[PDB]
C-alpha cells in the first residue's frame, strides 16, 4: 500500500507525521507512521511486518542483520555537501584543551556516549579501551567493567538498575534520566557533546563533525581537542589523522524479502528532492524543532545513496568494524585463537567434510567456515567470518575487485618437469591449457561452427569453462545474451529455469542442478568432461590436463573408466581438430593458475600455516596418505585441484592484477560490462 | 632452492638482521615542489619483512658480515660495536647485539633535478640489530624450569612526527634524529639506565615445552654517583613461546605498564604487539643459551634477545637428553674424525650456510657462497625420522676437459625418554654406508635394495645386535653385538668375519676386532633405528656427546639406519 516508517519516540512520530502531509501535498510516494518504544522495536516491528523502514546507527545496523530478523541497508545517509559528499564518518574522543591525559590515561574520568550499543557512542570507544578495562569477560556484561572504569558517565540506555554509575552523569528530569531518547538532553551525538560542555565530563565520544554544527565559528571550537590513538592530542581539524575509527554512516535498513526495497528508495529520492537541504520553506527533512536530535536522520544531512541488494550488515559494516562489534561479546582468550588461526572457507558441504578433517590435524591453526557458492565464500573472508580459499582466475578477479589479494599459487607441472621438485614453493607458475574437447566421432564439429550446439562447462564466471571460450566467442559478436551461444548447456550457477542449465543433472537424487559445487554432478573440470563422456553435450570446455587424467583408466569411476582419449579431440583455432596429447598447439589460451585469497592483514599468518601444513599434508608429506592430504587423496578436486604439487609463491606479484596479467584482466572486465554480478556491484559501492 | 616451509617471519636461524631504515625526507617531488602541504616525501617509513638478513658462520663472522655491509657503503667510516655491552654477559654460543656507524663527514644521500632541486634525501646514517648463534643444541634439559638471563636489542620504524607538533627525539628518550628520520635504535637509547640499558629474563618450562620471558628497559635514574642506586626495571615485551625441536615459536606482547603509565614517551615506540610473530633457538650442546627474535604486527618494532642460563624421580635422570643427531665422518678423503653439524632437528632437511636446504630421494647438487659446489646423495624414502648418506664438497677451478672432500653424515630427530619402550622385542631392516680410508679405497651406497642391515633389540632386556650384509649372508659384513640399549640411545661393539670382500689377484680383506659402534631411536615409539661406526675414543652420539670415557686413531667409516615392519 504505502512505505510504512518506523518512529522510536514521542517527537519522532511527530516530524514523520508532518513527512506524512507534506508528501500527499505534493502528490508524492506515500509514507505512513508506526510508533515504537526502541530502535529494536522497530527492528522487531519490521520483521512482523508492521513497519518497513528505520533510520539506523551502525551499531543497531549489525542487531538489525542478526537471526531471526536479518534486516538489509537499503539506504545510507550522505554527511558533507553535494560537490564534496561522504557516506562514512569518524568517531572522535573530544576533550578540553587542558591537556594531562591521552586515550589510554582516563581511567576515573568522567566520560559522555551518545547511547549504550552506538558505534561513536559505545562500540568504538569501549573496544579501544577493554585492555585497560579489567573485565572478566563474558557472559558478564562488560557494563559492569566500564561502569567500575570511569568514575562516572552518561551512557543513554544502559540499565540505570544495573549499572549506576553509567547514568549518574545525565539529567532527564525525572524517570527520563537514562532514557535513548531526545527526552535526555546528553543523548545523541548533540546531545553528548552538551555533557562535554557543561563541564559534566571531561571526555565525549561523538561525531566529527558535531563540534562544527553545535559551535557557532572558529572561536570556541579552539577549546577543545581530539584524543588520537596513537596517545596524543590533536586539534579538532585534524580528525582524518586523530579519529577513533572510520565507520559507515548511519543507513535505513528494510526486510531482506519481501522488504519494499523499491518503494524505500522511491520515496527517500523524492524526499530528498523536495524536502532536502535548502529546498521547499518549512519541513525540511533534517533537523527538527527545539531540543530534539536526529529525528528519523542524521541533523544537517543532505540525502541518501542507494545501496546494492547483495550487501548484508556484516558486508556493510566492513571487516574491521563487524569483527570488532563482535569481539565484544567473546571472551579475551577467544579473541586471541581467532586472530591466529586460518579459517578456511569450503564451497558445498563435501568440501566442508574436507576441510574439519583438516581442522582436527592442524594443530589449532585451521578451521572451518562454509558457503552455497564461491561468492559467498568471498563474502565471508570480506566480513572476516572467512579468511582464505584457493579461487580460479576469474573468481581471483572478483576477489582482487573486492580488494582481497592473492597470496599463494598452486603450483602445477613445469614445462620441464624433470622430477617430483623439493624446490616447487619457490618455482615460478606457469598457468594451464584451456581447450575445447569434442568427441572424434563428431567430425562436422568445428571451432568455426561451435554456436548453437550443447556446451559442457566447469561453471560459470571461471577461466577454463566460462571465460576464455565465451569471451572468443564475444569478441567476434558483441552479443551479451550468453544463454543463446548455444542451444542447451550446463553452466554451473546460471538460473536453474534457464536452458544455461538444461543439461546439469544435479546429484544423484536429481535436485540441486546447476547449483555451482561438488553437488552437481556436471560441475567443475571432471563434471563438465563427464557432461560431454554421457553425451549430455557436443563440447566441454575444461583443461587439457582433465582430459589426460579422466581416460585410458586413470580414473576407476564407471563414469571415466572404458572411456579412451584416441575418442576425443580438441578445437583448434583454425577449424581443424587435434588429438588430447598437442594441446600446446590446439589450445584457446593460457589461464592463470588457482591462486589462494584472502585480506591484507591475515597474509602473513596464512602464509605461515599453509607453509607448514602442506609440509605435512601435501603431496610428498609426512602425512600422507597415512593421515590427510591436502591435495588429490580419497577426495578429488576439494579445495584445491588434484594436479596441485605445492602452493607456491607469488614473485611479488601479490595484487590481482600483477598476479593475472594485464590481459586476462582486460578481457574479463570487457565481459563484465554485460552482467550485472550482484557481488561485483555491492564491491563497487564499499570500495567508494 | 630455499627454505619452503617457512616466511621470514617464523624462519629458523642460526642469525638474522635488520638494517636501520631511513626515510626519504626531501621536500620535492620529481619535478616540482611538494603538493602536500609543506610535508616531506617519505613521512612514515615502517620495517619490512623482506628485509630481514639471515646469518651463517661463527659468531665473529656473522659480525664481520654486516661490518662490511656497512663499509661497502661509506669509505672509510668509524663502525661501533656491541663489544663492549656484551662483556658483562659472556655469552659463549649467542650474541644480541649491535653494528653501526655515524657516517662522520659524510653527506647525505640525495638525488636531485636537472634544476638542482632535490627529491631524495636520507640521512647516510647506518646499522643493524642482530642475534647470531653457534652450534644449536642437540641435547637439551630432560625436565623441570630453567631460568635464563640476558639482554635483548630493538630497532623501530621512522615517523616524522610522532607527538604531532615536531620535538626533538631526545625528549622521546632516543639520540637526536632517531625515530625521525631513522629508526629508533636499542643502541641509541637516552633515557636507560647506563649500567644496563635493556635486561632479559627468560623462565623455559621443559616438562610442557613452553617459554615465558620479559624484554626489560632500566629506567634513567637521575645520581650516578652512588654505585647501587636501585634499578628502575620497566617491563615492554612479555614473551610466550612453544617448544619444537630445539627452537621455539611464539608472540611478543607490550606489556599494559608501557600502555598505562608512559603513554606519552614509550608507548610511540611499542604500541602493537607481535602475534605468531616471535621465533628462537636453543644454542650449545646441552641448551646452555638461547636466542631469537621477532617483528611487530605492523612492521613498527624488530627485537632481538639472547640469554644465558642462571636417578630417577621424573623425566630428571641425568639433566640432559639428546633431541636429535646430527655429525658428519670428514676421490680421496677428509680428516677421519667426527664432528656436530648444525642442524635444527628436521632429518629431511640440511643446514647449509644459514638457510635450510630440502634432502631428496638421492643426487642433488647444492652451491656454496665461497665458490665451492657440494654434492649431496641420502638416503631412502622408507626413513623419515632418520637419513644417512653421503657428500662430497668441490670447488670446480680446475678447467681440465670432459669427463674436508668426502663425508659421511647422520641425520635424524631422536625419540622422547618417556617415549621408548620398556617391554618386548622389535625387528628393524635399513640399509647401510661405509668407507675404507687412505689405503686402497672401498666405498658402499646406501641402497635398502642392495644392503640388508637387519636389526634387532629386546627393549625389556635392552640386546640390540643386528648385521649389515654386502652380498650374501653376513660373511662380507659386519656383526655387531652386546647391545646394552641406555636410555634414548645406544652403544655397541663391531665385528666382522675372518675377512671383508672388495673385489689370483689380491683378495682384498678387512678385519675388525670389537670396534666401537653407538648410536639412538628416531621418532615415535622407537620407529626407526640409526647410528655409526668410529674409533678415536668413546666420544660419539648416543650419550649426551661430552667425548669422554677412553685411546687410538684409525682411518675407517661406517653409518647406517634402519625402519622395523613385523
Ligand atoms: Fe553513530
Amino acid at each position: 500500500r504505502s512505505v510504512q516508517w518506523c518512529a522510536v519516540s514521542q517527537p519522532e512520530a511527530t516530524k514523520c507525521f508532518q513527512w506524512q502531509r507534506n508528501m500527499r501535498r505534493v502528490r508524492g510516494p506515500p509514507v505512513s507512521c508506526i510508533k515504537r518504544d526502541s530502535p529494536i522495536q522497530c527492528i522487531q516491528a519490521i520483521a512482523e511486518n508492521r513497519a518497513d523502514a528505520v533510520t539506523l546507527d551502525g551499531g543497531f545496523i549489525y542487531e538489525a542483520g542478526l537471526a531471526p530478523y536479518k534486516l538489509r541497508p537499503v539506504a545510507a545517509e550522505v554527511y558533507g555537501t553535494e560537490r564534496q559528499p561522504r557516506t562514512h564518518y569518524y568517531a572522535v574522543a573530544v576533550v578540553k584543551k587542558g591537556g594531562s591525559f591521552q586515550l589510554n590515561e582516563l581511567q576515573g574520568l568522567k566520560s559522555c556516549h551518545t547511547g549504550l550499543r552506538r558505534t561513536a557512542g559505545w562500540n568504538v570507544p569501549i573496544g579501544t579501551l577493554r585492555p585497560f578495562l579489567n573485565w572478566t569477560g563474558p557472559p558478564e556484561p562488560i557494563e559492569a567493567a566500564v561502569a567500575r572504569f570511569f568514575s562516572a558517565s552518561c551512557v543513554p540506555g544502559a540499565d540505570k538498575g544495573q549499572f549506576p554509575n553509567l547514568c549518574r552523569l545525565c539529567a532527564g528530569t525525572g524517570e527520563n534520566k537514562c532514557a535513548f531518547s531526545s527526552q535526555e538532553p546528553y543523548f545523541s551525538y548533540s546531545g553528548a557533546f552538551k555533557c562535554l560542555r557543561d563541564g559534566a565530563g571531561d571526555v565525549a565520544f561523538i561525531r566529527e563533525s558535531t563540534v562544527f554544527e553545535d559551535l557557532s565559528d572558529e572561536a570556541e571550537r579552539d577549546e577543545y581537542e581530539l584524543l588520537c590513538p596513537d596517545n596524543t592530542r590533536k586539534p579538532v581539524d585534524k580528525f582524518k589523522d586523530c579519529h577513533l575509527a572510520r565507520v559507515p554512516s548511519h543507513a535505513v535498513v528494510a526486510r531482506s524479502v519481501n522488504g519494499k526495497e523499491d518503494a524505500i528508495w522511491n520515496l527517500l529520492r523524492q524526499a530528498q528532492e523536495k524536502f532536502g537541504k535548502d529546498k521547499s520553506p518549512k519541513f525540511q527533512l533534517f533537523g527538527s524543532p527545539s531540543g530534539q536530535k536526529d529525528l528519523l536522520f542524521k541533523d544537517s544531512a543532505i540525502g541518501f545513496s542507494r545501496v546494492p541488494p547483495r550487501i548484508d550488515s556484516g558486508l556493510y559494516l566492513g571487516s574491521g568494524y563487524f569483527t570488532a562489534i563482535q569481539n565484544l561479546r567473546k571472551s579475551e582468550e577467544e579473541v586471541a585463537a581467532r586472530r591466529a588461526r586460518v579459517v578456511w572457507c569450503a564451497v558445498g558441504e563435501q568440501e566442508l567434510r574436507k576441510c574439519n578433517q583438516w581442522s582436527g590435524l592442524s594443530e589449532g591453526s585451521v578451521t572451518c567456515s562454509s558457503a552455497s557458492t564461491t561468492e559467498d565464500c568471498i563474502a565471508l573472508v570480506l566480513k572476516g567470518e572467512a579468511d582464505a580459499m584457493s579461487l580460479d582466475g576469474g573468481y581471483v578477479y572478483t576477489a582482487g575487485k573486492c580488494g582481497l589479494v592473492p597470496v599463494l599459487a598452486e603450483n602445477y607441472k613445469s614445462q620441464q618437469s624433470s622430477d617430483p621438485d623439493p624446490n616447487c614453493v619457490d618455482r615460478p607458475v606457469e598457468g594451464y591449457l584451456a581447450v575445447a574437447v569434442v568427441r572424434r566421432s563428431d567430425t562436422s564439429l568445428t571451432w568455426n561452427s561451435v554456436k548453437g550446439k550443447k556446451s559442457c562447462h566447469t561453471a560459470v564466471d571461471r577461466t577454463a569453462g566460462w571465460n576464455i571460450p565465451m569471451g572468443l566467442l564475444f569478441n567476434q559478436t558483441g552479443s551479451c545474451k550468453f544463454d543463446e551461444y548455444f542451444s542447451q548447456s550446463c553452466a554451473p550457477g546460471s538460473d536453474p529455469r534457464s536452458n544455461l542449465c538444461a543439461l546439469c543433472i544435479g546429484d544423484e537424487q536429481g535436485e540441486n542442478k546447476c547449483v555451482p559445487n561438488s553437488n552437481e554432478r556436471y560441475y567443475g573440470y571432471t563434471g563438465a568432461f563427464r557432461c560431454l563422456a554421457e553425451n549430455a553435450g557436443d563440447v566441454a570446455f575444461v583443461k587439457d590436463v582433465t582430459v589426460l587424467q579422466n581416460t585410458d583408466g586413470n580414473n576407476n569411476d564407471a563414469w571415466a573408466k572404458d572411456l579412451k582419449l584416441a575418442d576425443f579431440a580438441l578445437l583448434c583455432l583454425d577449424g581443424k581438430r587435434k588429438p588430447v596429447t598437442e594441446a600446446r598447439s590446439c589450445h584457446l589460451a593460457m589461464a592463470p593458475n588457482h591462486a589462494v585469497v584472502s585480506r591484507m592483514d591475515k597474509v602473513e599468518r596464512l602464509k605461515q600455516v599453509l607453509l607448514h601444513q602442506q609440509a605435512k599434508f601435501g603431496r610428498n608429506g609426512s602425512d600422507c596418505p597415512d593421515k590427510f592430504c591436502l591435495f588429490q587423496s580419497e577426495t578429488k578436486n576439494l579445495l584445491f585441484n588434484d594436479n596441485t604439487e605445492c602452493l607456491a609463491r607469488l614473485h611479488g606479484k601479490t595484487t590481482y592484477e600483477k598476479y593475472l596479467g594485464p590481459q586476462y584482466v582486460a578481457g574479463i572486465t570487457n565481459l563484465k560490462k554485460c552482467s550485472t554480478s550482484p557481488l561485483l556491484e555491492a564491491c563497487e559501492f564499499l570500495r567508494k | 632452492g630455499s627454505s619452503v616451509e617457512t616466511t621470514p617471519v617464523n624462519r629458523p636461524a642460526v642469525g638474522a638482521a635488520m638494517r636501520l631504515p631511513r626515510r626519504n625526507i626531501a621536500s620535492y617531488k620529481q619535478d616540482g615542489t611538494e603538493i602536500p602541504d609543506k610535508h616531506q616525501a617519505e613521512e612514515h617509513l615502517p620495517l619490512k619483512e623482506k628485509d630481514i638478513l639471515f646469518l651463517d658462520g661463527t659468531l665473529k663472522e656473522q659480525a664481520d658480515k654486516l661490518k662490511k655491509k656497512i663499509n661497502e657503503r661509506y669509505s672509510d667510516v668509524r663502525v661501533i660495536t656491541s663489544k663492549k655491552e656484551e662483556e658483562k654477559y659472556q655469552y659463549q654460543f649467542v650474541r644480541a647485539g649491535y653494528v653501526f656507524t655515524r657516517a662522520e663527514g659524510k653527506d647525505n644521500e640525495k638525488e636531485k633535478t636537472s634544476d638542482g632541486k632535490e627529491f631524495v634525501n636520507r640521512f647516510s646514517y647506518d646499522g643493524f640489530v642482530y642475534y647470531s648463534g653457534e652450534r644449536p643444541s642437540q641435547s637439551l634439559p630432560s625436565a623441570g624450569t630453567v631460568q635464563y638471563s640476558g639482554n635483548w636489542q630493538y630497532m623501530t620504524d621512522a615517523k616524522r612526527h610522532r607527538t604531532g607538533k615536531a620535538v626533538s627525539s631526545t625528549d622521546l628518550g632516543y639520540t637526536t634524529y632517531y625515530g625521525n628520520e631513522i629508526g629508533a635504535t636499542s643502541y641509541e637509547a637516552r633515557d636507560a639506565d647506563d649500567r644496563e640499558k635493556h635486561p632479559a629474563e627468560y623462565t623455559v618450562d621443559f616438562d610442557n615445552k613452553t617459554l615465558n620471558g620479559k624484554l626489560i628497559k632500566n629506567q634513567y635514574v637521575q645520581n650516578k654517583s652512588n654505585p647501587n642506586e636501585p634499578k628502575k626495571p620497566l617491563t615492554i615485551y612479555d614473551i610466550t613461546a612453544t617448544l619444537d625441536g630445539n627452537r621455539f615459536t611464539g608472540s611478543a606482547k607490550v606489556s599494559t605498564e608501557v600502555k598505562t603509565q608512559h603513554a606519552d614517551k614509550e608507548y610511540l615506540f611499542f604500541h602493537t604487539d607481535a602475534d605468531q610473530r616471535l621465533e628462537g633457538g636453543f644454542f650449545g650442546d646441552n641448551g646452555e643459551e638461547l636466542a631469537g627474535r621477532f617483528i611487530s604486527n605492523d612492521n613498527s618494532v624488530f627485537g632481538v634477545f639472547a640469554g644465558k642460563q642462571k636417578t630417577k624421580p621424573a623425566l630428571s635422570s641425568g639433566k640432559h637428553t639428546k633431541i636429535l643427531d646430527s655429525l658428519k665422518i670428514s676421490k680421496n678423503p677428509r680428516e677421519f674424525a667426527i664432528s656436530s653439524m648444525p642442524d635444527f632437528g628436521h632429518p629431511d632437511k640440511l643446514l647449509v650456510e644459514g638457510r635450510e636446504i630440502p634432502l631428496v630421494n638421492k643426487e642433488q647438487t647444492i652451491e656454496l657462497a665461497d665458490g665451492r659446489k657440494t654434492t649431496i646423495r641420502t638416503c631412502c624414502d622408507f626413513l623419515t625420522y632418520v637419513k644417512i648418506g653421503r657428500m662430497q664438497t668441490e670447488r670446480p677451478a680446475a678447467k681440465p676437459k670432459a669427463q674436508r672432500n668426502i663425508d659421511l653424515f647422520l641425520k635424524g630427530i631422536r625419540t622422547a625418554e618417556t617415549d621408548i619402550p620398556k617391554t618386548g622385542e622389535a625387528h628393524y631392516t635399513g640399509t647401510w654406508e661405509a668407507r675404507i680410508g687412505k689405503p686402497i679405497q672401498w666405498d658402499n651406497q646406501a641402497d635398502k635394495e642392495a644392503a640388508k642391515a637387519v636389526f634387532t633389540v629386546d627393549f625389556g632386556k635392552k640386546s640390540i645386535s643386528g648385521t649389515l650384509t654386502e652380498e650374501n649372508g653376513v660373511e662380507p659384513a659386519f656383526h655387531i653385538e652386546n647391545g646394552k640399549i641406555e636410555g634414548n640411545g645406544f652403544y655397541a661393539t663391531a665385528r666382522t668375519r675372518e675377512n671383508g670382500i672388495n673385489l689370483s689377484t689380491d683378495p682384498k680383506t678387512f678385519q675388525a676386532s670389537n670396534l666401537r659402534v653407538e648410536g639412538g631411536f628416531y621418532g615415535p615409539q622407537a620407529e626407526e633405528l640409526g647410528g655409526i661406526i668410529f674409533n678415536n675414543d668413546g666420544k660419539s652420539l648416543g650419550i649426551t656427546e661430552g667425548t669422554e670415557n677412553k685411546e687410538v686413531k684409525h682411518q675407517f667409516g661406517v653409518v647406517f639406519g634402519a625402519k622395523k615392519d613385523m
